[PDB]
């Protein structure tokens, strides 16, 4: 079976531009279990991100959890790329939040 | 209501396959094994397993490298019984544990495994017999009850399983046995002259299972404009929210209803 | 703790 991932990005606080936070990627519902994962900003890709450990869920796809630190601001744009053998090409989910 | 469940995860490769391994107590994970490590070893990842005897761990790291060696002859095994190649790649995923009731009494127990992400062959409620999903892996099905397999895993899921399983939540009560109610709010969007936007938030909570609910006039309402699957924050707590469209002035009309166990009862929110 | 026992196909 080949499962297309699910994809949320979202902050882990609510955003307040000035104040440190963390930015989130959640891919889940995919298989198998190889993937792109990176998280970007205005269009680069974050250098230090990390991700959990590779769990699955009760119908054995996988799911995973990118993060990164930022601090929001008004005009930087966050998003997250994922890539993976079901997708055509790769997908860019840009990051909002309220 | 509680749960020990260990999760494996076992990736051919064109020699060495790559072998993972998580525990979770609840949703809260504390093991780690993962075979492309330097020198693999069992990883706590909650403190109320760090202060663990070097022995333990010792002991832990064994039964995840034996396990590892295992899964490499179960992927070739595997591809041996669905008659397959050798140049394509596979997985190999199990999922074995305990849950108690709120009781906390042993309520179920687990030893299920996947192939190509397909259900392969699953111990049965009584702890007795196995469900295989193919002809296939009734291989496997007949080899184990020749063993005797479901009477070795009864004897741990029903012992050892809720024994380290209730020790744990001892040792981490704190943390385990301490639920976060969720933070909530609402937003609004205006969407054009017809419609609006209602957003019920709900953040900060543990453990992830979580309730919420549009209302309108006291009437449960489906279409929506979305539920969202429950994601982690990165703390240990979790999210979600709960979206529907509204005409643009009835805002009045829909309620927002939560249920956590944190709550001491429901809750009702509106914007 | 893990179980003692190895899935074993």
């Amino acid at each position: 079976m080949q499962r297309t991932p699910k994809i949320q990005v979202y902050s882990r606080h609510p955003a307040e531009n000035g104040k440190s936070n963390f930015l989130n990627c959640y891919v889940s519902g995919f298989h198998p279990s190889d993937i792109e994962v990176d998280l970007l900003k205005n269009g680069e890709r974050i250098e230090k991100v990390e991700h959990s450990d590779l769990s699955f869920s009760g119908d054995w796809s996988f799911y995973l959890l990118y993060y990164t630190e930022f601090t929001p601001t008004e005009k930087d744009e966050y998003a997250c790329r994922v890539n993976h053998v079901t997708l055509s090409q790769p997908k860019i989910v840009k990051w909002d939040r309220d | 209501s509680h749960s020990m469940r260990y999760f494996d995860t076992a990736v051919s490769r064109p020699g060495e396959p790559r072998f993972i391994s998580v525990g979770y107590v609840d949703d809260t994970q504390f093991v780690r094994f993962d075979s492309d490590a330097a020198s693999p070893r069992g990883e706590p990842r909650a403190p109320w397993v760090e202060q663990e005897g070097p022995e333990y761990w010792d002991r832990e790291t064994q039964k995840y490298k034996r396990q590892a060696q295992a899964d490499r002859v179960n992927l070739r095994k595997l591809r041996g019984y669905y008659n397959q190649s050798e140049d394509g790649s596979h997985t190999l995923q199990w999922m074995y544990g305990c849950d108690l009731g709120p009781d906390g009494r042993l309520l179920r127990g687990y030893d299920q495994s996947a192939y190509d992400g397909k259900d392969y062959i699953a111990l049965n409620e009584d702890l007795r017999s196995w469900t295989a999903a193919d002809t296939a892996a009734q291989i496997t099905q007949r080899k184990w009850e020749a063993a005797r397999e479901a009477e070795q895993w009864r004897a741990y899921l029903e012992g050892t399983c809720v024994e380290w399983l209730r020790r744990y939540l001892e040792n981490g009560k704190e943390t385990l046995q301490r639920a976060e109610h969720p933070k909530t709010h609402v937003t609004h969007h205006p969407v054009s002259d017809h419609e609006a936007t209602l957003r019920c938030w709900a953040l900060g909570f543990y453990p992830a299972r979580i309730t919420l609910t549009w209302q309108r006039d006291g009437e449960d309402q489906t279409q929506d404009t979305e539920l969202v699957e429950t994601r982690p924050a990165g703390d240990g707590t979790f999210q979600k929210w709960a979206a529907v469209v509204v005409p643009s002035g009835e805002e009045q009309r829909y309620t927002c209803h939560v249920q956590h166990e944190g709550l001491p009862e429901p809750l009702t929110l509106r914007w | 703790v893990r179980s003692r026992r190895c899935l074993r196909l």
